[PDB]
RNA sequence: GGCGCUGCUGCAGUUGAAACGCCCGUAGUUGGCCCCCCGCCGCCACGAGGAAACGGGAGCGCUCCAGGCAGGUUGGACCCGCCGCGUGGGACCGCGGCGGGCCCGGCGCGCCGCGGCAGCCCCGAGGAGAGCGGGCGGGGGCACCGGUACCGGCCGGGGACGGGUGAAACAGGAUGAUCCCGCCGAGACCGCCGGCCGCGCAGGCGCCUGCCAAGACCGCCUCUGUCAAUCAAGGGCGAAGGCCGGGGGCUAGAAGGCGAUCAGACACCACCGUAUUCCCGGCCGUAAACGGUGCCGCCCCGCGGCCGGCGCGCGUCCCGCCGGCCGCCCAGGGAAACCGGGAGGCUCCGGGCUCUGGGGGGAGUAUGGCCGCAAGGCUGAAACUUGAAGGCAUUG
């Protein structure tokens, strides 16, 4: 089908790698999460990998994984 | 590591055209390609282009029309004085009656007919027909 | 400026003894005149006074080693060795 | 990038948004974030891993955004600077360390070599800055000198 | 004297060096991606025997041992006893076993 | 000859000449 | 490009210009004097000298004959050489001493044809040429 | 001149001659994108100034002509020296606190804030380095350590030949061998698994347990700000064999010895055996050190396989992305074989850098030099001789 390459579509450019499609963006974006203990929500690097606290909890709440990181038992949001 | 932007812009759109597609993506983009592409324009070669943006050296997409049998750069850019341009054309060009050589002078990017009908000289960049 | 271009401190010997000699004393003669470090001391003042005996000249202590430098590779293995062997005999 | 020293041709790296504004959620005022650089700064985090912390724990990708300027240069501005450059002193560091390893290990060739790999980056490291002027003219990396230049 | 084979005569990609395997005819020394290898299974016993064996053990349920070798040639020996034969240049491009 | 030891004949041939002019 | 270019490269594009000339036979053939030195004319046309004695060549493996030749003693440099008589019956015309005028078989003194050894020949005995000589158009005394 | 067989224009380097065994690296050469309208180079144009003759070139019937400047108010016009000097341009290519008043014609030199200037940072490369997280691998060094086998020795059992080959003969055995079983010693080696698997700069890399520093890749809204590419000279590494000094010594085994074969056999085959093969400290610097294919960067119809990391999906699979290793192949290339991740985008020839070749021999030789303990290595001619040598491919 009779496709322009300067409006192209976002699911099919998304598919491809952030440093070639054709306005270079980013992959990473951040996110809400829920405490088991506490009411507030607090916002979080979707791949972290440093050390994430509950603002009250000495324990972690995030665990690096090569990727995207994965949280200690709480409860997430996206915005 | 890259030299020659603008030769790399040519050989891409080449290759496309000799495919036979209808848009070709070259990056990056600088001053000087703008200028050859806008003579290519004028000249009427080629269709829009367009010069998108990422605030840092950009991307252009060329739309092609099956016109274009060669387009190439002279690396280095010999210096030329206003008589040895016939000597270029009988070089460069298939004939003596289209085709174009490139110059750069302190009067603007023009091609030879103009650079004679001045008759002044320059630094020679590239060639298309 | 530098004064000879191989013999080194075997420059002291002439013409005589040939070239096997020489090239092994130049090699012995360098390793008995170095300075060592001081296992104890921590500094680099330990000279030879006789064959097997040498001495720090900074803190004082006397050792037992070797012939021409303070150091043995047998010792050094052996005491590796006899090292484990102990660790393993405690339990 | 892996490129200048071996045949790596790998292209893994960061692309920062093409819009330069901080988030709907920022409160934080350049007053603030550069309060918690400066902090950071004292208790002896490096540049690098600053823009981690602010990051991950502070929730800002970027400090130009809010700010305006670069963490080092709010590190020179407010005069916390360090004398030697940071990927500098990386590299020295890691110099030392090889070093250190080769003085039990006699017979690792390998080590050596990655030894004069490392030691050609620094010269031509140490060349570019001091020839740029954020080094003094009489600076010099030498091996025997190295080790204990790090705690000052 | 041009190319043969797009191989070279072995199966080497991305290495420099291989093993070596002596040869179980003639005992010479063939790199490991070139010798020419095979895997047998076969009884101990030959089959026109095996039925005798079996009529006269005394174990109830037992059952003929087998056996697992592999042979490994070079190419000299495997083309004369014949375990690989010299091909036309079409039937060079097949690898069905 | 094979080369190789055609090679191997004039290094002989040259070590003998070496010889004749070590005398003198 | 396999080649070195650039505006500031002039300086390589003449060294290795100057480098590989010599690797063609032709040009160091002619301009590295060793062949002006080992030429027994000196590097001329022509050059005369005294007969030694008369010899008769075999020719070379294709064909068979008896072609003619002169040992010739140079004048200008005391050297040793051998012409070739040419065109039939003419070597009677050559004494035991007699000043005869060599010249080239052409190919800048290669052997030509089967004559193995010979690159030169005469053209005049005694302040005779040769060919009128043979086309009886000049005669020697007696 | 022919000759694009000297190649700037414009050659060749898989197999015809020809890519350095590899990595680092100074001089040299080259170096992305960005602000216009200032200065200093380069460059382009147009001038000024200095020699004719020659070379072009306007006019002229020595009867023509090679000529000469003649001639019937005349005429011999004009061009052509140059990396220097002058005027103008300025695309391309490099390099680079301010006002005001004291103050006064200027210009310096200072003097006071004396508020007039928005006072004084492009961006962050599908360049590079640095970092954090995650896995990944016969990548490297040191210690320690298991396993059968080969060889040697000892106890016992039993009693005739054993070994070796295509067939044999020399070695072995009633001083009981060959064979069975148990025990001891030493030094190599690391099977099956083991691969269109994997790692390293190449040479190369495979037992158990511990320790030690590294590495490329991926993921990343982390740091910096061109810090880069290639490289004479120079430095490091470098299979096997070889050399010097210590140690060790099972297997195999140059040399040496011996049984056959043969016309001969000083060879192939059988048997015994020294250096060597292993370790430590050095040296030497070469291999069909091979993909016979230099390094960086771009574009490139397609279909598969395996290896590492990541992400979306349904309910292990499945679709993609980056990086590596491989197969097949449209087009295009080529003398073809074949290539095709290039050997493509090239007589329609110009992205950057370094090395090498120029018919066959003589010859990698002679000679000089540097290096090496030596064995060598590196550099490397001339006379003279020759009509071919050689590539890929077709039929016999
Ligand atoms: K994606
Ligand atoms: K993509
Ligand atoms: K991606
Ligand atoms: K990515
Ligand atoms: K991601
Ligand atoms: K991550
Ligand atoms: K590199
Ligand atoms: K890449
Ligand atoms: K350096
Ligand atoms: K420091
Ligand atoms: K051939
Ligand atoms: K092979
Ligand atoms: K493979
Ligand atoms: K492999
Ligand atoms: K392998
Ligand atoms: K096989
Ligand atoms: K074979
Ligand atoms: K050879
Ligand atoms: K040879
Ligand atoms: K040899
Ligand atoms: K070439
Ligand atoms: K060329
Ligand atoms: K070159
Ligand atoms: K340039
Ligand atoms: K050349
Ligand atoms: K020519
Ligand atoms: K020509
Ligand atoms: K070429
Ligand atoms: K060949
Ligand atoms: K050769
Ligand atoms: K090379
Ligand atoms: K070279
Ligand atoms: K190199
Ligand atoms: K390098
Ligand atoms: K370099
Ligand atoms: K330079
Ligand atoms: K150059
Ligand atoms: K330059
Ligand atoms: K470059
Ligand atoms: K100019
Ligand atoms: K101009
Ligand atoms: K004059
Ligand atoms: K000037
Ligand atoms: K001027
Ligand atoms: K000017
Ligand atoms: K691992
Ligand atoms: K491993
Ligand atoms: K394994
Ligand atoms: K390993
Ligand atoms: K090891
Ligand atoms: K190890
Ligand atoms: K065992
Ligand atoms: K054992
Ligand atoms: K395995
Ligand atoms: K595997
Ligand atoms: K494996
Ligand atoms: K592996
Ligand atoms: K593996
Ligand atoms: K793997
Ligand atoms: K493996
Ligand atoms: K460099
Ligand atoms: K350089
Ligand atoms: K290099
Ligand atoms: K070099
Ligand atoms: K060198
Ligand atoms: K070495
Ligand atoms: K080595
Ligand atoms: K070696
Ligand atoms: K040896
Ligand atoms: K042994
Ligand atoms: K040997
Ligand atoms: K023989
Ligand atoms: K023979
Ligand atoms: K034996
Ligand atoms: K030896
Ligand atoms: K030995
Ligand atoms: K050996
Ligand atoms: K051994
Ligand atoms: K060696
Ligand atoms: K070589
Ligand atoms: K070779
Ligand atoms: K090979
Ligand atoms: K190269
Ligand atoms: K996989
Ligand atoms: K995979
Ligand atoms: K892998
Ligand atoms: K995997
Ligand atoms: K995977
Ligand atoms: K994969
Ligand atoms: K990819
Ligand atoms: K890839
Ligand atoms: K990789
Ligand atoms: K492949
Ligand atoms: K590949
Ligand atoms: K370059
Ligand atoms: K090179
Ligand atoms: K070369
Ligand atoms: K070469
Ligand atoms: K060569
Ligand atoms: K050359
Ligand atoms: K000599
Ligand atoms: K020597
Ligand atoms: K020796
Ligand atoms: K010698
Ligand atoms: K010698
Ligand atoms: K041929
Ligand atoms: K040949
Ligand atoms: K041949
Ligand atoms: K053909
Ligand atoms: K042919
Ligand atoms: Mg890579
Ligand atoms: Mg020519
Ligand atoms: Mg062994
Ligand atoms: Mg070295
Ligand atoms: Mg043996
Ligand atoms: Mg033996
Ligand atoms: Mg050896
Ligand atoms: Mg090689
Ligand atoms: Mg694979
Ligand atoms: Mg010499
Ligand atoms: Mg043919």
């Amino acid at each position: 089908m009779n496709v322009d390459l300067l409006y192209p579509d976002p699911v099919e450019e998304q598919r491809k790698h952030k440093l070639k499609r054709l306005v270079q963006g980013p992959n990473s974006y951040f996110l809400e999460i829920k405490c088991a203990g506490c009411q507030d929500i607090v916002v979080v690097y979707s791949h972290a990998n440093t050390p994430v606290f509950c603002p009250g909890c000495t324990s972690q709440i995030s665990i690096p994984t090569g990727g995207k990181c994965a949280f200690t038992s709480q409860v997430e949001r996206y915005r | 590591v890259r030299i020659n932007v603008l030769r790399d812009a040519l050989k891409s759109i080449c290759n496309a055209q000799r495919i036979g597609k209808k848009q070709v993506i070259v990056r990056p983009s600088s001053k000087v390609i703008i200028e050859f592409l806008q003579l290519m324009q004028k000249n009427g070669y080629i269709s829009d282009f367009a010069v998108v943006d990422n605030h840092r050296s950009n991307r252009i997409v060329v739309n092609l029309i099956g016109r274009l049998n060669k387009a190439g750069v002279i690396s280095p850019r010999f210096d030329i004085p206003a008589n040895d341009i016939e000597k270029w054309v009988v070089n460069l060009l298939p004939s003596r009656l289209f085709g174009h050589i490139i110059l750069t002078t302190s009067q603007g990017i023009m091609d030879h007919i103009e650079a004679q009908h001045r008759q002044i000289g320059g630094k020679v960049i590239g060639y298309f027909y | 400026a530098k004064r000879t271009k191989k013999v080194g401190l075997t420059g002291k010997y002439g013409t005589r003894y040939g070239r096997a000699a020489r090239k092994q004393l130049l090699k012995i003669e360098t390793s008995q005149k170095a300075k060592y470090t001081c296992p104890f001391c921590a500094k680099d003042k330990v000279r030879r006074t006789a064959c097997g005996i040498w001495t720090c000249r900074s803190c004082s202590k006397t050792m037992a080693g070797g012939a021409y430098s303070l150091h043995t590779e047998p010792a050094n293995a052996a005491r590796a060795t006899i090292r484990r062997l102990r660790l393993a005999r405690e339990d | 990038m892996g490129r200048m020293h071996s045949k790596g041709k790998g292209i893994s790296r960061s692309a920062i948004p093409y819009t330069r504004a901080p988030a709907p959620w920022n409160k934080y005022t350049p007053e603030d974030v550069c309060e918690q650089i400066c902090k950071l700064a004292k208790k002896g985090t490096p540049p690098s891993r600053i823009g981690l912390i602010l990051r991950d724990q502070f929730a800002i990708g970027q400090v130009k955004n809010v700010t305006g300027s670069k963490i080092v240069r709010i590190l020179k501005a407010k005069g916390l600077a360090p004398e030697i450059p940071e990927d500098l002193y990386c590299m020295i560091k890691k110099a030392v360390a090889i070093r250190k390893h080769l003085e039990r290990s006699r017979r690792d060739k390998d080590s050596k070599f990655r030894l004069i790999l490392v030691e050609s980056r620094i010269h031509r490291l140490a060349r570019y800055y001091r020839q740029a002027r954020r080094l003094p003219p009489t600076f010099r990396y030498k091996s025997d000198q190295a080790a204990a230049l790090l705690a000052t | 004297m041009p190319v043969k084979r797009r191989n070279n005569g072995r199966s080497k990609y991305n290495c420099g060096h291989t093993n070596i395997v002596r040869c179980q005819n003639c005992h010479r020394c063939v790199p490991k991606d070139k010798v020419i290898k095979r895997f047998t299974i076969r009884n101990i016993v030959d089959n026109t025997i095996a039925d005798d064996v079996l009529n006269a053990c005394v174990i109830q349920g037992f059952a003929i041992p087998k056996l697992y070798n592999k042979v490994q040639y070079c190419v000299s020996c495997s083309i004369h006893n014949h375990i690989v034969r010299v091909r036309s240049r079409e039937d060079r491009k097949i690898r069905t076993p | 000859m094979r080369a190789k030891w055609a090679k191997k004949r004039m290094r002989k041939l040259k070590r003998k000449r070496r010889h004749m002019k070590a005398r003198s | 490009m396999s080649k070195t270019s650039g505006l500031y490269t002039a300086r390589k594009l003449r060294t290795v210009r100057r480098v590989n000339r010599w690797a063609d036979k032709k040009y160091r053939k002619a301009h590295l004097g060793t062949w002006l030195k080992a030429n027994p004319l000196e590097g001329a046309c022509m050059a005369r000298g005294i007969v030694t004695q008369k010899i008769g060549i075999s020719a070379k493996q294709p064909n068979s004959a008896v072609r003619k030749a002169v040992r010739v003693q140079l004048t200008k440099n005391s050297k040793k050489i051998t012409a070739f008589v040419p065109r039939d019956g003419s070597i009677t015309y050559i004494d035991n001493n007699d000043e005869v005028l060599v010249a080239g078989f052409g190919r800048a003194g290669r052997a030509v044809g089967d004559i193995p050894g010979c690159r030169f020949k005469v053209i005049k005995v005694a302040g005779i040429g040769l060919l009128a000589l043979f086309l009886r158009k000049r005669e020697k005394r007696a």
